[PDB]
């Protein structure tokens, strides 16, 4: 069945535009329509709008009707959806879906898998790594929990490894947080003996690379 | 009350060329990359709601083929979804064949170029060392114009596939413009068939019903489920009141 | 808008129905489809023209639409069943457009697991660059709805706090994060402070005090 | 009594293309080698006797062309040996000349691989020998190389002449169908011309005799004898009978 | 008195092949250089002085496409100068691109050759010097022999474009054949136009006039000057005279 | 004018089947039937049947109707003709003959050169040389004849020289006979004058390549 | 089938006609073709539509069609011409089909030419071998037309005896073999045996006896 | 622009023919007509004839009717005129000029640039070059000329420069006059100072291809 | 053949008219256009179709056609427009044919230049080969028309002579050249001969001896 492959990641400002692509496999000419779905989170979807194959017509959700276009290339198997405006309740997850025949019904039987559309006012920073250290309050008779707090970056996503990769067992990377600030924070933890605690060397390995930083911090009690 | 078959027109400048036709303006057309243009949509012919026998409908852009009724509730343009999107199924199908069939030109051309990569790589080898020992230098001009010959000559097979390109087009545009005058006659016949007599042909690509036919009593003839004994004797009189 | 149930409830091999009202304009004369989205993945096509299904969904899946109101029903429940449903159709009314319902988060109703709580303080490189943040760390509960609230001392405070919403996990149990943002003095400034975690009825709480 | 013109139908589902038109069935076609079908029969169409306006005669086996009866005797159907032997000489002589004309490809070809031959035979003295020196390593490479450029290259005439082929087909089956179109009529205007008025035009391919016609009197429309004023007198009082 | 719109016709035995159609007998052809001919007159067709219906006028000798009239000054064939020149004018700027655009095989050609030459001079150098060594022996006639198999592929080109020739004329002579049939029934239409019902249709290509036109009348006709308020009376009553 | 050409004399066994080609120069497509046409020794021939060209029609003799089957490869330009069912009075000479037009009637103006099918009961086995000595019985007043006779082979045919070759004026090679027994049996004889008898050396060298024996014997009073 | 007569003869520059009597079915209603056959040739088409001639044969040769018989006829007759003759048509009445006559042997009344006789006995290796083949070789006869009897000693025996048809040497004259196969023992019981060639009226006999 | 190439100068005797061609640039057919115009000195053009593009069509005028024939190459995209039985008077130049249609009128709008044939009854002979002498008849007081007279040449042109091509400014060829004999003659005079004239050399290099000879002459008082 | 003024004159600035009066064959009924011809140039279309102008030609020339005449129109006259003007339509009366008018040779009214005039008598080595040869050359001479007469002795002769038309130097004036043939004996039997041009109205002569 049809492949539907979309850009990038995009981070933009508000008042800027986006500009997202999808690619249909095979073809590259359909003889289906095509819509964009966007998803807030954490919020059921919306329709934006589609655009119809040959007759190149398009059809917006009115709440979207004004400040989105619709815009196809067919020997290019892509169609594009250009959003102006942008403000920050606009982040969030686009998908583009095909539907079964010409027109642009509730039916959508493929889907994108969606890209991420970050609007804020804030800048790319990396982060700030900081240890979570063990300690007693920590220690139920047995084990033992230690981690990294990554504060203060922008954008997603990052990378958290232990010891270069050789702790895998008893590591939870939790999701990020989003602060008023516009910026990111998340924890990483590894759950390890009470024994081995100061014997043992533990180590993290954050990578964000959008700013192009790679942070190794120890974490000692 | 009467109900017409029609077709689609606008505002498009596009011109194609069939192989008996030449710069026949069409709706919607797609534009390949070597001066060859493919028809998509149907000779642009915009013209009492006429029908199809000399007429596209630039009021109808909901579809390609479609009806333009005309009763008591009122008028409007349609669009037979169901008979364009076949249309337009079949039709992209197509297309993407041509793009897809050429897409064996670079298919085997990516090995000719891998070789030819190869080699003025390995006559760059020479011109570098070459910095008993004269008879290697005409050596090497015997082949590096071996290599000009080459490329011209596979440079012959894009010069022989322009033609490919070209006749591929204005053969496909015919079939194509034929395609479209299948359907629309098909949807005529389809209506003219329920109709039967209780409708009169004009002879325009209109039926002048017999019998008032309301809203609902046209998505019946849309539909195909036309009730022909349901009106029959009120057509009959009516034919027979004149 | 269509209006969905926020939440339905019900255990493996038992049936659940998701309804979703709407009027005239919208389900009243237009087809309903239904979407399955899992965490992580697009919407996929359950149901379409009121009561069809594509090819890769079985029978355990059905719907129905009478009137201005639509339903999906789910027999033989499974684990994987767990997700967010959303209905949809053909609003002609405004202009026309597509809309989708609210939402369903459907509970297949898993043995509870009981969530454990980490509560780390202020790392102190962290204190000496003027900043301040408390990390409370809840894992490996189910069902996965929390409530968090911190205390100064004894006295609840509510600024400065951030939550997440809870996820699920890899081995399928879920998971949340929950920091306050202090200033460095406000937290040599009290005795200690608590996250209190409160999952099904019951309560969780760990305290810390500025390096005692 | 009447006598009518038609043509043959079979239980054939081979399907050629024209250029206008693709999927047609065809009673007689013929399988060239890469996917090239000409049509040699005609179209497949199978329907009171009615003539050839609408009908292909599934009932007449004895040829292509020719007539169905119906007197006092009896009636039948009856092929036109000579017309249908006639087209069948002509196609068969334009099918053989298409496979015939394509024997070009090869007696030219002969050469480029009795040298294709030599060479790879003057390559494996080369690789058994270099068992200075390599100067004629990267030689020899170089020629390896431009041999594949080389093949691809020729390969590229028989790419080129794929559509040769596609196309010649598609030219010849329309010349052929429409080559069976012209006898068919030819036949009937050769009976319409000696009945005259003594036989009323039904318009669906067939004549019905103002006059009774026994077998013998059909057999002289057949082969071309018939005697207008023998029959005229009782063709004219029932033309003024009615 | 009555005017016919026509064309020519004459002593031409030339023939060109369409697609469709082959052996097709036309006034005025051309003869390229490779079997190829292209139409550039029209199909020969030499017949109460009859219309355009079923008639080449032989009689007709100034021009293409024209008028036969009869009044009561007389009769005779006169050629409209206008209609025929911009048939040749558009049919000349056709047929020159086609030796104009087949200009690309030689342009292209040029440099093969400059190529060719510089490489069997290339060959009688070490022909000639060869009066290890036997290394460059089977070295040499590797070359030659791939100087054969080169040769061979860049007629290859000649061989497949003997094909892009064949089909260019073929169509162009529909597009031709076509583009005069279209020229003499815009004619008739023009003349249809004006005379509206002053003037009989005849259906034979012929017009028979109502009222009496003299030569000047017939003039106006011709040169679209024709006042039809100015004889409408005098066709009223005789067309209700009868 | 076309020329017809049969593929190679067949052997076979009573109840087993035969296949015989015929191609048509020119073509490959015809525009004319060809028939197959019989001749048993010495008999007149017998019309088996034939096939139309483009209809594929095929008529056949009613005395063969029921296991003859004719084909046609058109491509090929070749026609095929194959009888089961063999008898023993299957043994014949068999021609392809084409017609004037595409109907199969009375007159075939060419003819293949007719191609030997032999039905035996016996299998292929090398003949004997004998010797057949010249004597007083066979001297009348000046010449002298010898020969040899070749015993039993099967199937034709036999290679009979003389003095390998040298001896060819004077020298007669009768016809074979068929015995009852399904084999073959021939003469050859030289005609030579009284003198030379007893001092000229003469060799018969028979060749039967079917079953690859080469003979070759002296003759002596 | 189609009735021909079995030989016709004459002379040189004489005439001769070939008849061909059928039925209603066959030759009542259809054309009539003819054919020569000379040895080892196929044969080739003399006559066809009851009186035309393929190019290549002279007016030397024509046939006439009568009712429901045919006839072939030869003037000018040469040596050229004696072959077998064969009429030909179509026979629609059984299941349609092609019918041939029976054929006819035309002689061109050549010099008589007594025939020459050749006896050979047994070998002496074919009777080592447990067998016994007497020989009997005629050659250089004008008319090809002899009858073979043997001998044992005196009376005649018929059993054992093979012979050829006469064949047309390369001389144009005819050959003929004749072979009788034995029991050694059967051959030394018996004093002599005798071949017999009857050719024109006229009788020719050799005769061999066991080595003596 | 359409340009139009005639053929070279031609030289006939009295009852011979002459061929010439004019080539169209662009073409090679041609969608208008093509007229010859011939011009006799020093008179006003006469119209020979013209022809049709397509049907080939001939008109001539009457005074030509008869001996010249139009005839054209449409591939080579030339056409061609044939005067035969020429005459002394049929010396001229000849122009081809295209019409706007295909229809021969008045109306010719490009023009070859014409090409002269000659009609006379005399042969190819060189001229002899004499010397026209300064003197004193030819001293008006500050400057002196001299010259060359090349005479009984024929046909047309010579070429006649100073000291090998040294002299330049202050020189005068002029055109040739036409003797009764069929013969052409003309000057080439220089202009020079009084004082230079016994001082200085002067020479004239006299050139007519046409017979092959270069004659060098000097000029003194 | 149309009727032209032989000859029109004006100065710059000025205007003039050529005329072209022809019958009802020619003028009267069909199209009549203009050509202008500079020496040493072909034809040059100047009007068609009466009063068209082909691009390229300025408003300064115009055409008109009343009847049986035609006319054509030049003002604002310059330097440039020196040249012979033909007139030209279709004569449709004899066989039909293209008709030229005789021509028209214009003179834009320059400052008059006086000719000089040169004359060699025979060189000697012309007289060592038995012929004799007068030359007259004049140059730089407008208008450029001149009449030449020769004179033996005092008395004119008229037997010998040889004129050209005279032509336009490079330098926009006129030249010509005149010879005298005699024989040796003719130019040794007299005292002197003269070559006189005569030059609007002006007469210039030179004289010549036997090398005195």
């Amino acid at each position: 069945e049809v492949q539907l492959v979309e850009s990038g990641a995009e981070v933009k400002k508000p008042g800027s535009s986006v500009k997202v692509s999808c690619k249909a496999s095979g073809g590259p000419f359909r003889s289906y329509a095509i819509s964009w779905v966007r998803q807030a989170p954490g919020q059921g979807p919306e329709w934006m709008g589609g655009i119809i194959p040959i007759f190149g017509t398009t059809k917006y959700a009115p709440k979207f009707q004004g400040r989105v276009t619709i815009t196809a290339d067919d020997f290019a198997g892509t169609v594009y959806m250009e959003l102006s405006s942008l403000r920050s309740e606009d982040t969030a997850m686009y998908y583009c879906a095909k539907h079964m025949g010409y027109q642009v019904r509730e039916t959508m039987d493929v889907w994108g898998k969606g890209t991420t559309v970050t609007v804020s006012s804030a800048s790319t920073k990396g982060p700030s790594v900081f240890p979570l250290a063990p300690s007693s309050k920590s220690t139920s008779g047995g084990t033992a929990a230690l981690g990294c707090l990554v504060k203060d970056y922008f954008p997603e996503p990052v990378t958290v490894s232990w010891n270069s990769g050789a702790l895998t067992s008893g590591v939870h990377t939790f999701p990020a947080v989003l602060q008023s600030s516009g910026l990111y924070s998340l924890s990483s933890v590894v759950t390890v003996p009470s024994s081995s605690l100061g014997t043992q060397t533990y180590i993290c390995n954050v990578n964000h690379k959008p700013s192009n930083t790679k942070v190794d911090k120890r974490v000692e009690p | 009350d009467t109900i017409c078959i029609g077709y689609h027109a606008n505002n498009s400048t596009d011109t194609v060329d069939t192989v008996l036709e030449k710069n026949v303006t069409v709706t919607h057309s797609v534009n390949l990359g070597s001066g060859l243009r493919m028809v998509t949509g149907l000779r642009n012919i915009p013209q009492a709601i006429a029908g199809f026998i000399e007429g596209g409908w630039t009021g109808m852009v909901d579809g390609w083929y479609g009806y333009h009724h005309q009763n008591e509730q009122g008028s409007g343009y349609a669009a037979d979804q169901k008979s364009t999107q076949n249309a337009i199924n079949g039709i992209t199908n197509k297309v993407n064949s041509v793009i897809e069939k050429m897409g064996g030109d670079p298919e085997w051309d990516r090995e000719i170029n891998n070789y030819t990569s190869i080699i003025y790589s390995l006559i760059e080898e020479s011109q570098n060392q070459q910095e008993i020992v004269q008879q290697q230098n005409n050596l090497l001009r015997a082949i590096e114009a071996q290599q000009h010959l080459l490329q011209l000559t596979v440079w012959g097979i894009k010069q022989l596939q322009t033609y490919n390109a070209e006749l591929l087009v204005l053969l496909e545009n015919e079939r194509t413009l034929d395609f479209h005058d299948s359907n629309v006659k098909n949807l005529y016949e389809k209506v003219k068939s329920q109709l039967k007599n209780n409708a009169k042909e004009i002879g325009n690509g209109c039926f002048e019903f017999y019998h008032k036919c309301n809203n609902e009593c046209m998505e019946s003839v849309k539909n195909g489920t036309y009730d022909y004994p349901k009106y029959s004797e009120e057509s009959k009189l009516n034919r027979e009141k004149i | 808008v269509l209006t969905q149930p926020p939440s339905v409830s019900a255990a493996p091999g038992q049936k659940v129905t998701i309804s979703c009202s709407g009027s005239s304009s919208n389900i009243g004369n237009d087809y309903v489809s239904w979407y399955q989205q899992l965490p992580g993945t697009a919407p996929k096509l359950l149901i379409y023209d009121n009561n069809k299904r594509p090819s890769g969904i079985p029978d355990r899946f059905s719907g129905s639409k009478s009137g201005t109101s639509a339903t999906l029903g789910i027999t033989g429940l499974q684990t994987g069943d767990e997700a967010n449903y959303y209905c949809a159709t053909w609003d002609r009314r405004p202009t026309a457009y597509v809309v989708f319902g609210g939402g369903t988060k459907l509970t297949v109703l898993q043995p509870k697991a009981a969530p454990s709580v980490t509560l780390f303080p202020p790392s102190s490189e962290e204190l000496q660059a003027n900043k301040a943040t408390l990390v409370c760390l809840i894992s490996d509960f189910y069902p996965g709805a929390v409530t968090v609230a911190w205390k100064a001392d004894s006295s609840p405070v509510k600024a400065g706090v951030e939550t997440t919403t809870p996820s699920k996990q890899s081995n399928n149990k879920y998971a949340a994060s929950s920091y306050l943002s202090l200033t460095p003095e406000q937290w040599k400034s009290h005795r200690s402070y608590s996250c209190q975690v409160t999952h099904e009825g019951s309560t969780v709480e760990k305290t810390v005090a500025p390096t005692e």
